[PDB]
DNA sequence: CAGGATGTATATATCTGACACGTGCCTGGAGACTAGGGAGTAATCCCCTTGGCGGTTAAAACGCGGGGGACAGCGCGTACGTGCGTTTAAGCGGTGCTAGAGCTGTCTACGACCAATTGAGCGGCCTCGGCACCGGGATTCTCCA
DNA sequence: TGGAGAATCCCGGTGCCGAGGCCGCTCAATTGGTCGTAGACAGCTCTAGCACCGCTTAAACGCACGTACGCGCTGTCCCCCGCGTTTTAACCGCCAAGGGGATTACTCCCTAGTCTCCAGGCACGTGTCAGATATATACATCCTG
């Protein structure tokens, strides 16, 4: 009677995804929605402030893009933005 | 003569969720006005950073001959990791325990 | 009549009496080479020889001039993309790796150029078997259209021993394999979970042509597990035992393994038949097989015409899944033609009706 | 005479099966006991969730293990073994808690 | 009602050893006892601040994670 | 064209002869103080949104703003700048 | 009718500007509403504190035989107090330099 | 430009350590200054860089800086702030 | 013979003349190059405000500054009155930067 | 060294409770259309960045003598670790209770929105006073018998 | 415990440039009014924190023995510091050219807002199997004559 909404769902389904067949404990699957929250909120805020600083209004791919080059590090940074674009091309073929 | 839905997860090809995350971003307060395509991009971003992240903890699982991922596997995965243990620097995993180290001089 | 059958056995065993002294003098070399690889700085620091046995029911192995061994080296985090939809051949990309791939000079792109890391195995291990000369040993280079680096030693006279790269992956099992090796309801789980928690392996093989990337492509290998269900040939893992009973589960394998060696080496046409299929076949007879009695070599004869009916029907309808894919299923006409099988067949057939002449040689 | 151990060893063996587990290491009511007199000065008729408490011991712990791991360093650099509270007080200064 | 001498001297010898310590001086007690102390006093400021906040009278998760991640210290796995 | 910009030179200068009422200030000091203030005004906002989110409201009130300040300022800084603040806040209702 | 303006900072009494505030904390994206004490609390706040780092500030420059502010004097006033280094913690300030400092065991 | 590193010369690292308040120096420092200083300097200038392409221009603002050293914790009064 | 100084003295001295100075105390020339060398790894043709590099000579100072102040102390841990890289590596590893 | 005692990882047998499905459903997400406003673009200015040159002197660079600090070695004694026997109290399970959190409904006061005035705050101009800046004597402070 | 060199503050005069004040102006805050909706109360539910009681037993504690480590002393030997000479190249002033940020004007397309509808995610209920535990072995390591 409180219904209250997460991110275990789409995790379970990725986890299935990568290894077909592993379980996963009820805390661990507690963190990861910490986690998805965590870097939400982080990615969001960068986003925002850089909004603020370019006198825009909006927030569009580009603004995503450069916050995950701030906050991504290294390698990490490349296959995130490789995967970006590539979602995005293949959303706008629609 | 109906369009029956097809969700944007679909269109973008993952498992997160579009929706939900566009709803979130606009009941956020982060701008006024929220681009058609931030959604795919931060879905397809939090997807990667998931798989790269669930992977190594499967191994880190698979390796103590265990079944489930628990959290000492999660932490095990986070410090076994030069970038993953910098963007998680501060940050504290309960029941997560140590990392395995002695220092030379003691031995 | 499995008296006949019983002493060309023992005729192979006098084989091996021959290639113990054979397989020792190569086996030391090629641990020499070990020994000597983990030393010399390349790319190539950690590679060991896979240890798949020694027996002839372990290693690939012919007339006494020609020896096989794997030797596998660790890759780091390996992405597979299906370039034959069968499912059997694949296209080989790394992941993130956030210090640095050593092998970054191997790759044309995003991909793994196999052709350029072979040519660096070959010039490496011909430079290196080449510079100690205790026992004379060379390397012969024959056409690169199967990727093999063929040392020839003078040591009592020619060995030959192809040195085959197998890629080490301990990640996931790719998708698909996702039901394959199914013995849950003969063995346990407990065992295919732990079997399938263990790694394996890519090796290089050209796809035969009807492509674009060449060298690139690989197959996949689980040399391993199979070396491990044919020494656990059992329900009862005691097979092969003392603690178990002697049953003709290893001497069927060899049966039907040797016959069709020697008839269809006598007819040359029918080549692209190799031993994987007797071993995906046998696979396939025990897993369903539910009884310990229906092998027992006092059952010799009786299991191999039993085993010979599997065969048979198996050729007749056109299907023999890959006991680790079955999505590739090797018995598609497009890599061997209908009336090639049937020749086969006839063959087979050849054999069972004058009484298994093949093993009346000496 | 039975079987005395050298100095050191049953140490090392607290160290290899402490850095194995996930447990809690200090108990339960004493920390308990403690949160409620120290947060009753603040505020007067409080009540605690007990997932408020575990939380607070949980993050405690791995405070004071991340400091402990930076007096050993200390210590390593000082050319000793034994850990003093100069070293704990260099690292809360240079962690810059002061 | 000292309750600071309920953090004994063997647990403290676990936390040392789970970090990694092999000797330990014996005036290292308590002063690692008013470090804790401090580290508290300071967690629990802040998560009562919280709690008076919403006009409660008991102390939830939230709070607590709240005061930590508002120090640089975020604390996955006991909800948000 | 000319390109107004905002700043709190002003009310710095009303506030410095008001409590010193014989000392100057440089212009780069005038700088650091519009720094100062931005990033104090920017922290405090911040919490004080945090904070509204966290218990499902809607709206900043000086109740909010009031614990904001009770988080970041330490000791008796806070007590005073709450006091302040208060003292200011009934002075304006009484219009 | 239309009587005469009064700003909201005269009424408050204070010299901080309470509609440039008000419009700062609805452009700010910090929440929907803004409730009509709470500019005035912020104002408050940073007028409190200005001062309070004024005061010490034209102390430490008039300890020095000098009337004019300096960055040099901003920072000797932070660092110098108990409390407000604790706030400006993590913070650097442009020609500000350090305090002056030796430690015992350098002495002669 | 090739060997710039060389232009913190051993007295100025000097005089950076005597602002700093030590008495005696070893002579093998002034490596691990030059190497500190650059990983610090490659640090903060590839945010100052994301900034400036991200805003499209071709000259590096002070903002940039300062917005890549408040991304780090390391505030800096005095120049726009 | 003529007016030699015991060595300290003159260091001293450099500590409270640089304790009570503003003034930037590396050479400008150097550090715009180096600038600009290390900035066109990231992108080509770029260029510079001159404020943008003054703001980055005062942090970097700053930092450099702050930490020599912890090797300082590090050093005075160790009993010693000369630093060495022992200490700045332990000073960046229990910052964090490691 | 070489055995002996001890500790720890390793195999089995059993049960459990925690995870994995399965179902009902409701609320939030999708499709279609409109109306506005944010952003993309093109041109232009004019600011400011880059590039050069010449002279100077302050700083860097190189050398040198020497004293003091880093470092090694040896001894001692003491403080901390190991083991044992008692004892306390932590933890667990179960029970009961009620304060307070959480929800639900009502209404009311307060904040959004709009249009018109108006003064506060911004940009520019001018001016004096605080501060460099140089000398020049005072006065510390170091280096000796 | 002196006495002389040598930095360094302080005063004093000059001069200069930057703060402080004036003036002109413009756009944003204020006033006055309207409307809608967030939140404040009042009631009611019902969870879950609190208090208690036994009971077991593991953990703390106190004590003795012993050993190895910190610390202190001594002695040595480099190596940094203070000083003197040379050189070089930042730095300042300066001039010149041009690139590009910033402003204006113009245009379009993408998103909010509304409305209708329906599927995915949540809550509830099962079913079962990974793991925790207990027992028996064997291997690994430390230790001492
Ligand atoms: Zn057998």
């Amino acid at each position: 009677r409180s219904r209250k909404e997460s991110y275990s769902v789409y995790v379970y389904k990725v986890l299935k995804q990568v290894h077909p067949d592993t379980g996963i404990s009820s805390k661990a699957m507690g963190i990861m929605n910490s986690f998805v929250n965590d870097i939400f909120e982080r990615i969001a805020g960068e986003a925002s402030r850089l909004a603020h600083y370019n006198k825009r209004s909006t927030i569009t791919s580009r603004e995503i893009q450069t916050a995950v080059r701030l906050l991504l590090p290294g390698e990490l940074a490349k296959h995130a933005v490789s995967e970006g674009t590539k979602a995005v091309t293949k959303y706008t073929s629609s | 003569a109906r369009a029956k839905a097809k969700t944007r997860s679909s269109r973008a090809g993952l498992q997160f969720p579009v929706g939900r995350v566009h709803r979130l971003l606009r009941k956020g307060n982060y701008a006024e006005r929220v681009g058609a395509g931030a959604p795919v991009y931060l879905a397809a971003v939090l997807e990667y950073l998931t798989a790269e992240i669930l992977e190594l903890a499967g191994n880190a699982a698979r390796d103590n001959k265990k079944t489930r991922i628990i959290p000492r596997h999660l932490q095990l995965a986070i410090r076994n990791d030069e970038e993953l243990n910098k963007l998680l620097g501060k940050v504290t995993i309960a029941q997560g325990g140590v990392l395995p180290n002695i220092q030379a001089v003691l031995l | 009549e499995p008296d006949k059958l019983k002493k060309v056995l023992d005729k192979l065993r006098l084989k091996r009496k021959d290639i113990s002294e054979a397989a020792e003098t190569v086996n030391k070399v090629v641990e020499r080479l070990l020994r000597r690889m983990q030393k010399r700085e390349s790319e190539f620091k950690g590679v060991e020889q896979l240890n798949t046995g020694s027996y002839y029911e372990h290693v690939k192995i012919s007339a006494p001039n020609e020896f096989d061994v794997m030797f596998k080296l660790e890759v780091p985090r390996i992405e597979l993309q299906e370039y034959y939809e069968t499912g059997a051949f694949y296209l080989v990309k790394f992941k993130r790796i956030p210090r640095g791939n050593p092998l970054s000079h191997f790759l044309e792109g995003e991909v793994l150029s196999a052709t350029k890391m072979l040519s660096k195995f070959r010039k490496i291990i011909k430079e290196e078997v080449k510079e100690i000369k205790d026992i004379d040993v060379s390397v012969e280079k024959e056409k690169p259209g199967s990727p093999a680096v063929t040392l020839l030693i003078r040591n009592p006279e020619e060995i030959s021993v192809d040195i085959i790269l197998a890629l080490e992956s301990k990640g996931s099992w790719p998708i698909s394999t996702k039901e394959g090796l199914p013995i849950q309801g003969w063995l346990g789980t407990k065992v295919r979970t732990n079997l399938r928690r263990e790694p394996f392996y890519l090796v290089p093989k050209n796809a035969k042509d009807g492509n674009s990337f060449q060298g690139e492509t690989w197959r996949l290998s689980f040399s391993h597990t199979e070396k491990y269900i044919l020494n656990n040939h059992g329900i009862e893992k005691t097979c092969c035992e003392s603690s178990g009973a002697k049953c003709c589960r290893k001497e069927c394998l060899k049966l039907m393994k040797y016959l069709l060696e020697q008839l269809k080496k006598e007819f040359q046409e029918l080549d692209a038949f190799c031993s994987y299929h007797v071993k995906t076949a046998i696979f396939h007879m025990w897993t369903q097989d539910p009884q310990d009695s229906q092998w027992d070599p006092r059952n010799l004869s009786s299991c191999f015409d039993k085993l010979l009916a599997f065969f048979l029907e198996c050729l007749r309808t056109e299907k023999l899944d890959h006991y680790f894919i079955p999505k590739f299923n090797l018995f598609s006409q497009e890599l061997i033609d209908r009336k090639s099988k049937e020749f086969l067949s006839k063959k087979i057939e050849y054999e069972r009706n004058n009484g298994f002449p093949i093993f009346d040689k000496l | 005479k039975p079987h005395r151990y050298r100095p050191g060893t049953v140490a090392l063996r607290e160290i290899r099966r402490y850095q194995k587990s996930t447990e809690l290491l200090i108990r339960k009511l004493p920390f308990q006991r403690l949160v409620r007199e120290i947060a009753q000065d603040f505020k007067t008729d409080l009540r605690f969730q007990s997932s408020a408490v575990m939380a607070l011991q949980e993050a405690s712990e791995a405070y004071l293990v991340g400091l402990f791991e930076d007096t050993n360093l200390a210590a390593i650099h000082a050319k000793r073994v034994t850990i003093m509270p100069k070293d704990i007080q260099l690292a809360r200064r240079i962690r810059g808690e002061r | 009602r000292d309750n600071i001498q309920g953090i004994t001297k063997p647990a403290i010898r676990r936390l040392a050893r789970r970090g990694g310590v092999k000797r330990i001086s014996g005036l290292i007690y308590e002063e690692t006892r008013g470090v804790l102390k401090v580290f508290l006093e300071n967690v629990i400021r802040d998560a009562v601040t919280y709690t008076e906040h919403a006009k409660r009278k008991t102390v939830t998760a939230m709070d607590v994670v709240y005061a930590l991640k508002r120090q640089g210290r975020t604390l996955y796995g006991f909800g948000g």
